[PDB]
């Protein structure tokens, strides 16, 4: 069912993203299901919501290489063009695939151009996309990278200049991840980690059996408290796992309870348990939901939907006004609902707020003898 | 020969136009601050940002006024197209 546009965007993501559900379905199953959602779109008033969350999900999926089917993923752009989405929305969507294609060519051009040397050449991938279209947050999450990865920054940077001048790269480490080798005392494993997790774990490299406090990790990592808290939590409390990679001091049930003095240490007995028997070797993905949507990002997305609404309502009202020079509130509301028809449905409260804003800004004015009827002026 | 070692890495960078995170180009106040019209006529009855598919960014109020003379980007000269209004 899912009437709510956002539930519908999440659902779509659950099908286009590598997920337990995405795995339990064939192309055809997925495909048909993606269409039985777009169909239900013609009954959604606030279409701008689905469009914005769908695009936000698509962004993570392409930036993180987590599409279940490059095919289905791309064919979705036409499926949207069919159900009637605007050519402008659909077109910027198609623009994102182009951007990725352009990014992957630039990836190789780098991998070969640089067979000469920090790391085994090919083991390093890069993705460089335009900010205006791939950035969704104005917030920047900083992280001090371990030398073993910082020596790459200047490499990738020079390569980009002689290719494109007058440009500047902004590292989006929150969206960076990789694989590392954890050499225990029971074995050695390959952990699919988040770059922030990486930075955190590498803090013990010249002090393997040392305990480090939260505060000191914050100094060595330079992560903002919020991020550091959840990153650390994913390492001392990865769900369902029987043995955590990291151990901490006063026990808690929430990363909120960590304090300056909480001590962390590398568990020298970490191991994967395949067949109830310790495994001296193996591979695990500890990224979890660390690179997926957060509550904060949601408030950000909604603020964006609200910004565009207000702007689009102001333009629509003036426009209707720049046509009739005098109109009744009743009449304004209804032919205004029509122009915003394919985006959302403004509520009376917002309209009054805008109209109100328009009066004090001298674009319109109420009638001399009528608290309603508005008169265009200027 | 340590406990944690990098086997593989996927870095990500989002590009913008070099100069400096400096002010509006059409107008000239900091892209994050008020614009010629707001910071001056904020004496009575919100200068935000807008992007172009060309990845150039200005105050929405400055690039809107300019687009009326010609629908192209002030910096390069390609057909203009709003990419994003979100901050
Ligand atoms: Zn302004
Ligand atoms: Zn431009
Ligand atoms: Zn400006």
């Amino acid at each position: 069912e899912s009437k709510c546009p956002e539930e519908l965007a999440n659902y779509c993501d659950m099908l286009l993203r590598k997920t337990p559900l995405s795995k339990k379905l064939t192309s055809e199953e997925i495909e048909a299901k993606l269409k039985e959602v777009l169909k239900k779109l013609k009954y959604v008033q606030n279409k701008d919501v689905f469009m914005r969350y769908h695009k936000a999900h698509l962004t993570r999926r392409l930036i993180l290489d987590i599409s279940a089917d490059s095919e289905i993923e791309e064919n979705m752009v036409e499926w949207l063009r069919e159900v009637g989405m605007p050519a402008d929305y659909v077109n910027k969507l198609a623009r994102m695939f182009q951007d990725i294609k352009v990014s992957e060519d630039l990836n190789q051009a780098f991998k070969e151009m640089h067979k000469n040397n920090a790391l085994p050449a090919d083991s390093v991938n890069i993705k460089i996309l335009n900010a205006g279209a791939w950035s969704r947050s104005s917030e920047k999450v900083f992280v001090s990278l371990p030398t073993e990865l910082e020596d790459l920054i200047p490499e990738v940077e020079e390569f980009y200049k002689k290719n494109h001048s007058g440009r500047k790269l902004h590292w989006h480490h929150l969206m960076s991840n990789g694989i590392i080798t954890f050499k225990n005392e029971v074995g050695q494993y390959d952990l699919e980690v988040t770059t922030f997790q990486l930075a955190v774990l590498f803090a013990w490299n010249q002090r393997p059996r040392e305990k480090i406090s939260f505060e000191n990790l914050k100094l060595a990592t330079e992560l903002p408290d919020a991020e550091l808290r959840r990153t650390l939590w994913s390492l001392v409390a990865f769900p369902k796992l029987k043995r955590q990679v990291l151990l901490y001091e006063p026990q808690v049930n929430s990363p909120k309870d960590f304090t300056e003095g909480t001590l962390f240490s590398v568990n020298q007995e970490f191991s994967l348990i395949k067949n109830a028997k310790v495994q001296k070797r193996g591979k695990i993905n500890l990224i979890g939901r660390l690179q997926l949507t957060t509550e904060r990002m949601r408030e950000e997305e909604n603020e964006g939907i609200v910004q565009l609404r207000i702007l689009r309502t102001q333009e629509a009202i003036i426009q209707i006004m720049k046509m009739r020079k005098k109109i009744s509130n009743a009449q304004l509301q209804t032919e205004l609902v029509e122009i915003l028809k394919n985006m959302f449905l403004p509520q009376k409260k917002m309209i009054k707020e805008q109209i109100e804003w328009l009066i004090e800004h001298k674009y319109i004015r109420r009638d001399e003898s009528d608290i309603n009827t508005f008169i265009y002026m200027a | 020969k340590k406990r944690f070692e990098v086997k593989k890495w996927n870095a990500v960078a989002l590009w913008a136009w070099d100069i400096v995170v400096d002010n509006c180009a059409i107008c000239r106040n900091h892209i994050m601050d008020l614009c010629i019209e707001c910071q001056a006529n904020q004496a009575s009855a919100e200068c935000t940002v807008a992007w172009g598919v060309c990845n150039h960014a200005f105050h929405f109020h400055c690039i809107s006024r300019w687009l009326k003379t010609r629908q192209v980007c002030p910096l390069d000269n390609r057909e203009w197209e709003f990419q994003k209004y979100g901050h």
